[PDB]
C-alpha cells in the first residue's frame, strides 16, 4: 500500500533527496518515550544511552525500491511488530534517535 | 528543530 509513500512526503523526509530507509512506530508518544526508561543497552555507535523495549511494538518499515528516484521517491510498506531500540537524552528523557528494531 | 522533534517528525506515528 501507499502509506510509506505519503508519510515520508507529509513528514518532509522526501524533500531533497529520498531517505532510502526509514521506520515509523504506531504507539502512543508516552509509550515509545518510556522505553527511556526500559532495558538499557549499548548504541550501534558505541555509546550507552540507548534502550530497546521490553514490548513488541506496532511499527512500519519505509524502504525505497531499487527502482525509486528522486523526486518521485517510492517506497514498499512493510508492517511489523518488533521491540524498538532508541537514544534517549535530555529532560525530559526522551528518544532523540531510532537505533534499531529487533 | 530539536533533536526530540526530529525523533517525531521522522519516527512517530500516533
Amino acid at each position: 500500500s501507499n502509506y510509506c509513500n505519503q508519510m515520508m512526503k507529509s513528514r518532509n523526509l522526501t524533500k531533497d533527496r529520498c531517505k532510502p530507509v526509514n521506520t515509523f512506530v504506531h504507539e502512543s508518544l508516552a509509550d515509545v518515550q518510556a522505553v527511556c526508561s526500559q532495558k538499557n543497552v549499548a548504541c550501534k555507535n558505541g555509546q550507552t544511552n540507548c534502550y530497546q523495549s521490553y514490548s513488541t511494538m506496532s511499527i512500519t518499515d519505509c524502504r525505497e525500491t531499487g527502482s525509486s528516484k528522486y523526486p518521485n521517491c517510492a517506497y514498499k510498506t512493510t508492517q511489523a511488530n518488533k521491540h524498538i531500540i532508541v537514544a534517549c537524552e535530555g529532560n525530559p528523557y526522551v528518544p532523540v534517535h531510532f537505533d534499531a528494531s529487533v | 528543530e530539536t533533536a526530540a522533534a526530529k525523533f517525531e517528525r521522522q519516527h512517530m506515528d500516533s
